[PDB]
């Protein structure tokens, strides 16, 4: 009879004396002061940690956590790698427009589509554009820019587009969020009010992952290529039959790919090995490097490594892996002639003041873990205006009306009648009537 | 246009209109079939080819569906779950979630949570030269309110309460059988069923009914339908790696803790890589007998594990045959049965059967001797 | 230092310890057992048994941290491709003279092999306390752990047997313990007279003598008839002489294992290859 | 291994050799290491570093190695200079005292370009492959028979190569168009981009464009062509935690005080046109 604080629930079926039990940290301890373990880390009694929306506590060698429902996340990345809302990795290489997510599941309020095209000569395909239908408005993410289309006359469901780090973030007041890295990666986040009322390549988000392969006609299949083929949009698009194997069709490119992608398994990421399993990212890195055989193959690799570095940051391991010879980043390009304010933030853990949050506007998600270059505005004009990427005084930032920036003083355009508008010299947008009939 | 499969197209129509041949106010265009602008309540369903009429039913794996107007209506059917401990270290939970462990201790494979119902253990221990070559050495079952301990060693020699026993042995609570001298099959009245394979390498298969969904804990997961909380320790939060979660289920406090192994054995033993490839690649050859199963079960995972095992262990042929005999069990569970797949690869013992005995592929339990027919209903466990 | 192998299955570790292991299947000539990362590994492959006197080598596999070199009697292969020697990669040099094949690596590895029987390997001082191949460890201890690990004095044959490599397609039987033959001390005078001639003057202080003459002892009696098995040791003695820094004279006469080359080219020792 | 330069021309004092190896699958080859023989000393430029060999006992002809911008510079007191970009580019600069006293792949430096194809045996030939094949070092090395065409053996890579390399002819380099003819550099860019088909082809292109930008700087046209999406450079990596003293200098026209020049040590040429990151050391 020798308990150890880790065989507590085992049963002791098959040193410390009677009573006290080994804790794994040192001398014997009573059951009450028995510590807790998590991801190869040993926490004493009465500690605190957070898991993605909640907070926990090591009570009696056991964790007690709050119960709130975190958001739901779907991931699209690489040459056709998908992660659904309930955590089911898979692959699919199509050439058509596919329903990423939607609410018209057998009347609906939105839809998010994607556009996959071939990239390479081995047959693999990758995403290169996004379309967002909200009510009647249609946003399109394309050519590193956001384009509005068919803006509805007077409903104009409130959204917000901005740029954080290297990523472009589009949020909707209803509870939809899209994060786009401008090349191939996409994250879709949904609020917990949509639970079990969506369908598409990202599953139906019901905390149950044995039914995410539901086809368009409400049938559960067991094949990736049948689930994928049933969500194409144009009926004339062809059907996928087999998944190509890049590194087998391009033998001469293997040696390089297996040598560069090996950094994930090196000692550089030694801190993150106990928190994120690197194998499903190493496989994606090798798969992507063997396929980009028509040019610009140093860009397929850096994004693949960044996808894993971002998760390491998200779980609490800020790692600095870029070097002047490995995926360099050119930040100070944005600085004024020779005043140094923009800095490469390896893991984005910085909360500064913009002219949006200065007026009480706040988001609903923490995006404090995105890589990129960030400002460090000086002390003579410390408010970061986003639509121009400029450090300005608290007075002269902008107005931000109808998702359009307007410089202070500038006559604010208005799609109303008899209503002129101006951005005051106090960052305040104010409108007046004109009796030229109509009145106030 | 609405086309009997892609309904509600008009709500996302980013175009203006022109002339052409169209459909009337209703009667969405027929896409699955080849008729004209038929009404909505005539849409024929499809399922991997065959064109099902509106009213023809079908029964899928765990559910039954009926073709309603264009869309199937499906209803769940009971179907049990299976945990598998294969190779030296390859554990498939009740919800997929394959992972590799390489442990050294007794571990709690699976035990009923209530207080007493049962417990199933297993000895994972080093097997060759290095620590990275492990094996399953013994299976221990604790049943009857944990008042009976049964032991299966990897030489036969099943024994109950530290005493050798004779087969078959049927009791009121459970029963054990040995139909072919290389397979020991145990049935428990609670709803647990066990298969132990003794050659070429010891393996274990556990099957549970569907009335115990969420009442099991161990290395085989919780069996609740979600494969993300499978690594959920018995003390709250979820782990990230495969070794971190496993260490918390040690049955002996004295054992040490292991860590994952971030290497591929096919890169350390170069002389074995060509051998491993030349044979394990047979799984993807459509002309080969395994080519038949390609329709039902994808062979990619089995191919990767075949390469892993063949490169890693030091009895390369034995590991090759053990890995190749797992595909021909998963496939033989979904109807397709691979007949005569031992003609080139693992025919080392096919022709060694005794005087009148011959190697069979459908040797079930109740093909037994005269006394089995004498009772004919005492030991014919099903499933 | 230098590990060497030559003659009738004669071996020499990094710390002397000359013995005789007539293995024939496949063996781990040298390796880096640092434990964390294996920098290099040299695997030797004997022949099926050429004849009583000679003992050749079929091919050599040599992996340096990313790439494998496969050297045969006639051709050299790098990463599965035939290379026209010499080759000048920025981390590896392969050259093929008529009398030798040489490989130089930046990790501190030098390999020199004549295509018939003689092979020698030189490592820097970085790999001390890490080598674990048939050449023993590189701690500098004279037969300290190679043969007396846990008090048991390992016989050469069993020590060599442990260093085998399992090829998973062919089963090869290890040699059986031969009956202890008489100590061939009846030919000691011949070996001493031949080896300590005039042409080997300025190496009597560079290389010792006892091991190489003890090797000649068995060579002379185990190899009756033609003197194809005794003059393969003094050749190794001369190679060691030349490698240390000395310069031997000419000893091969028309009656003492002579050699021939086309034209008026003269066989010599200690002359510049350039 | 080919003789880049030497003055053992028919008794000489130096020699500079180069080592070409294949880089691609079309058959083309590129330089990957350099060997410098001076008297008895032997330097070797390899794996992004300089390694000394056979350093002579007491002569030790004065030489100096240092790093300027992205380049590595070696200078010998006798009048030889070698500039190496650490990947494939090499510039050999010779004093005027070595006029008409050299031979090798770089001609004989005599202000006359109709005799530079002088083989090892003092014959003037008309074929590139005959002049080249005669300067190999090892007799067993094979003989080149033809010049492969990369963009013809890799048709699918042409469209990309002809699109990225077009920046040379674009308006970005409008200032330099009247000072350097871009056609021979456009052809080099296209030829290189079609060949780097085994990995890292974004490194063959940036060097090709930088070669032309360097000449534009050299003739008096300082052009800023790098962008966060086109061949980015990561200079602030060298800075202390958050003090900003390293800056990317587009055309190197900056002279500051090192601890060599502070003691009167000076070079013999101007290397004030080499791209890279430079310090801006503080006033304390
Ligand atoms: C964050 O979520 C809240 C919760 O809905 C959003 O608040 C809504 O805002 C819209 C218009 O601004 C109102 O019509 C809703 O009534 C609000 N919701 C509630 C519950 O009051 C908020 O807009 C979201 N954040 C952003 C930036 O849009
Ligand atoms: C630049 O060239 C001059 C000209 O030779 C070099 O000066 C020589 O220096 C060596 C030793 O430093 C003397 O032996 C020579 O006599 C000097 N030459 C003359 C003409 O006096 C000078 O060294 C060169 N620059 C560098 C950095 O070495
Ligand atoms: C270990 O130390 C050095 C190398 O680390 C070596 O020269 C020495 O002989 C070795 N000694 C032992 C006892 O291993
Ligand atoms: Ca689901
Ligand atoms: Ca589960
Ligand atoms: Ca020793
Ligand atoms: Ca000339």
């Amino acid at each position: 009879r020798a308990l150890s604080c880790q065989t507590l629930a085992a049963g002791y079926y098959h040193v410390c004396p009677d009573g006290l039990m080994d804790d794994g940290r040192g001398g014997c301890v009573v059951e009450k002061e028995c510590p807790c373990v998590h991801n190869n880390d040993l926490y004493s009694s009465g500690a605190k940690i957070k898991v993605d929306c909640n907070t926990c506590t090591c009570k009696r060698g056991r964790w007690v956590c709050t119960q709130a429902v975190c958001h739901g996340t779907c991931s699209i990345y690489g040459s056709g790698h998908y992660i659904t809302f309930d955590g089911k990795y898979y692959d699919f290489d199509g050439h058509c427009s596919y329903v990423a997510v939607q609410d018209y599941c057998g009347l609906g309020s939105f839809s998010i589509i994607t556009e996959n095209v071939p990239c390479g000569t081995t047959g693999v395909t990758c995403s290169k554009a996004i379309k967002i239908f909200m009510g009647r408005t249609e946003l399109k993410l394309e050519d590193k820019h956001r384009v509005v289309i068919q803006r509805d006359e007077g409903h104009h469901v409130a959204y917000t587009t901005r740029e954080v780090g290297q990523y472009l973030v589009v949020e909707s007041s209803t509870g939809i969020i899209v994060i786009w890295d401008k090349r191939t990666t996409v994250f879709i986040k949904l609020a917990p009010s949509y639970k079990g009322t969506v369908c598409g390549l990202c599953g139906n988000f019901d905390h149950r992952s044995n039914n995410d392969f539901t086809t368009r006609d409400h049938m559960v299949v067991s094949s990736e290529l049948d689930f994928g083929n049933s969500w194409k949009e144009a009926p004339t698009c062809p059907d996928v039959s087999t998944n190509p194997e890049p590194c087998s069709l391009n033998p001469h490119r293997r040696s390089w790919a297996e040598k560069q992608c090996s950094i994930l398994k090196s000692s550089v990421f030694s801190i993150c090995h106990s928190k994120v399993d690197p194998k499903p990212f190493y496989e994606a890195c090798v798969h992507d490097s063997c396929s980009c055989d028509t040019g610009g193959d140093c860009e397929c690799f850096c994004s693949a490594v960044a996808s894993y570095a971002q998760e390491c940051t998200k779980e609490g391991a800020c790692v600095f892996w870029r070097t002047p010879d490995l995926c360099p980043i050119f930040c100070d390009y944005y600085n004024p002639p020779h005043e140094c304010e923009w800095h490469y933030e390896p893991c984005g853990n910085r909360s500064f003041e913009t002219c949006r949050t200065i007026n009480g506007i706040h988001s609903n998600i923490s995006v404090s873990y995105l890589e990129g270059c960030y400002p460090r505005c000086p002390k003579d004009r410390p408010i970061y205006e986003e639509d121009l990427k400029k450090c300005v005084t608290a007075d002269k930032c902008g107005c931000y009306v109808e998702d359009t920036h307007y410089p202070p003083g500038a006559s604010v355009p208005t799609e109303e009648t008899c209503k002129s508008c101006v951005c005051t010299n106090s960052s305040q947008v104010v409108c007046r009537p004109e009796e030229g009939f109509c009145y106030w | 246009m609405d086309t009997c499969s892609h309904l509600e197209v008009s709500s996302l129509c980013e175009e203006h209109r022109m002339d052409g041949c169209f459909c009337p106010e209703g009667t969405v265009y027929d896409d699955i079939g080849d008729s004209g602008c038929v009404p909505v309540s005539q849409c024929h369903c499809r399922l991997h080819g065959h064109l099902y009429t509106p009213g023809q039913e079908i029964t899928n794996d765990c559910e039954q569906c009926v073709c309603n107007a264009g869309r199937w209506v499906c209803k769940d059917l009971p179907c049990p779950g299976t945990c598998a401990l294969e190779g030296g270290s390859h554990i498939t939970t009740f919800d997929g979630k394959t992972y590799t462990f390489h442990g050294d201790c007794y571990y709690v494979l699976a035990k009923g949570d209530h207080n007493d119902s049962y417990a199933l253990l297993g000895e994972l221990a080093p097997c060759g030269s290095t620590d990275k070559q492990t094996c399953l050495k013994t299976v221990v079952l604790l049943a009857d309110k944990k008042k009976n301990v049964v032991v299966f060693k990897s030489d036969g020699s099943v024994l109950l309460n530290e005493l050798q026993v004779n087969l078959p042995h049927v009791t009121a609570s459970f029963s054990v059988f040995r139909p072919s001298s290389y397979h020991i099959m145990v049935s428990m009245a609670i709803g647990v069923r066990l298969q132990v394979q003794l050659a070429p390498v010891m393996q274990l298969f556990v099957t549970l009914d569907q009335a115990s969904q969420g009442q099991v804990q161990g290395l085989c997961g919780n069996f609740n339908g979600l494969e993300g909380d499978d690594f959920k320790t018995a003390s709250g939060l979820v782990e990230a790696t495969g070794a971190g979660f496993a260490n918390t289920w040690k049955a002996q406090s004295s054992c040490h803790d292991k860590l994952d192994w971030l290497d591929d054995p096919c890169s350390l033993n170069i002389e074995s890589a060509n051998y491993a490839e030349h044979w394990c690649s047979l799984l993807k050859k459509t002309e080969t007998p395994f080519g038949r199963c390609h329709s039902a079960v994808d062979p990619a995972e089995y191919y990767k594990r075949c390469k892993y095992d063949t490169c890693n262990c030091q009895n390369n042929e034995d590991c090759l045959c053990a890995a190749l005999s797992s595909y021909a069990r998963a496939c033989t569970a979904k109807g397709v049965m691979l007949w005569g797949w031992r003609e080139h690869v693992c025919n080392k013992d096919v022709g060694s059967c005794p005087n009148s005995q011959v190697f069979l592929y459908n040797l079930t339990t109740c093909q037994q001797t005269c006394r089995s027919l004498s009772e004919a209903d005492s030991h014919c466990l099903e499933g | 230092n230098v590990c060497s192998t030559w003659g009738n299955f004669h071996y020499k570790t990094f710390d002397g310890d000359v013995f005789r292991f007539p293995g024939l299947c496949d063996y781990n000539f040298a390796s880096d057992c640092r434990g964390s990362y294996k920098e290099f590994a040299v695997h030797l492959k004997r022949g099926p048994g050429q004849a009583e006197a000679p003992a050749g080598v079929e091919s050599i596999l040599l992996t340096i941290k990313d790439d494998t070199i496969y050297l045969t009697r006639h051709l050299a292969v790098l990463n599965g491709a035939v290379v026209s020697t010499p080759h000048y990669s920025p981390g590896l040099l392969i050259e093929k003279s008529d009398a030798y094949t040489k490989v130089y690596s930046r990790a501190g590895l030098t390999l020199m092999w004549n295509r018939e029987d003689a092979l020698m390997l030189e490592l820097d001082t970085k790999f001390r306390n890490h080598t674990c191949g048939l050449c023993g460890d590189y701690n500098g201890l004279q037969s300290y752990s190679e043969f007396l690990s846990d008090g048991v004095l390992f016989s050469p044959l069993e020590f060599g047997n442990m260093q085998k490599i399992n090829q998973p397609d062919v089963v090869c039987e290890d040699p059986e313990e031969e009956v202890a033959p008489a100590s061939c001390s009846e030919h000691r005078a011949e070996c001493e007279r031949l080896l300590t001639a005039e042409a080997f003057a300025d190496c009597q202080d560079l290389v010792p003598l006892e091991p190489y003459l003890r090797a000649c002892q068995q060579d002379r009696c185990r190899c009756p008839g033609g003197d194809t098995c005794v003059c393969s040791t003094v050749a190794e003695f001369s190679r060691q002489c030349s490698h240390a820094g000395g310069r031997p004279g000419n000893w091969r006469t028309a009656t003492l294992c002579p050699k021939t080359c086309p034209g008026n080219l003269v066989y010599l020792e200690s002359g510049s290859p350039c």
